[PDB]
């Protein structure tokens, strides 16, 4: 009797996350008040098995 | 000898992953699937003795 078992397992995984927050607020002496805040998130995952 | 030429259509979803880099610093791999209706014309012939 002869047996040969061969198992191969491969797992790959990548996570990429980017965040940006840009604020700009100008405030005179109780005449003009201007505030602008922008946000940006980017979250990506990728897993590959075999 | 031209036997027959006919066109065949089939819908297939191709999955592809691409690395998009915006501003050369925001690099992310995005995987997208595109459903395309591939169409191909097959022309079958046959060889007779000249
Ligand atoms: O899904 C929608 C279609 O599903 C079937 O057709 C399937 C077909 O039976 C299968 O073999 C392949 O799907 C799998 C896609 C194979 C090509 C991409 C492979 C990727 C895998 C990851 C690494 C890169 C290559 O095509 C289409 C999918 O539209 C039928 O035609 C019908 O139900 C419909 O039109």
């Amino acid at each position: 009797q002869e047996d040969h078992v061969r198992s191969s397992f491969l797992l790959d995984n990548q996570n990429s996350q980017n965040t940006v927050t840009a604020s700009a607020g100008i405030a005179f002496l109780n005449i003009v008040n201007f505030k602008v805040e922008t946000d940006y998130i980017s979250q990506t995952s990728l897993t590959k098995d075999y | 000898v031209h036997l027959l030429s006919q066109t065949h259509e089939e819908g297939y979803s191709r999955l592809e992953c691409k690395k998009k880099c915006t501003l050369k610093i925001f690099c992310k791999t995005v995987c997208e699937d595109v459903f395309r209706v591939a169409k191909a014309e097959f022309r079958a012939y046959w060889c007779v003795a000249a």
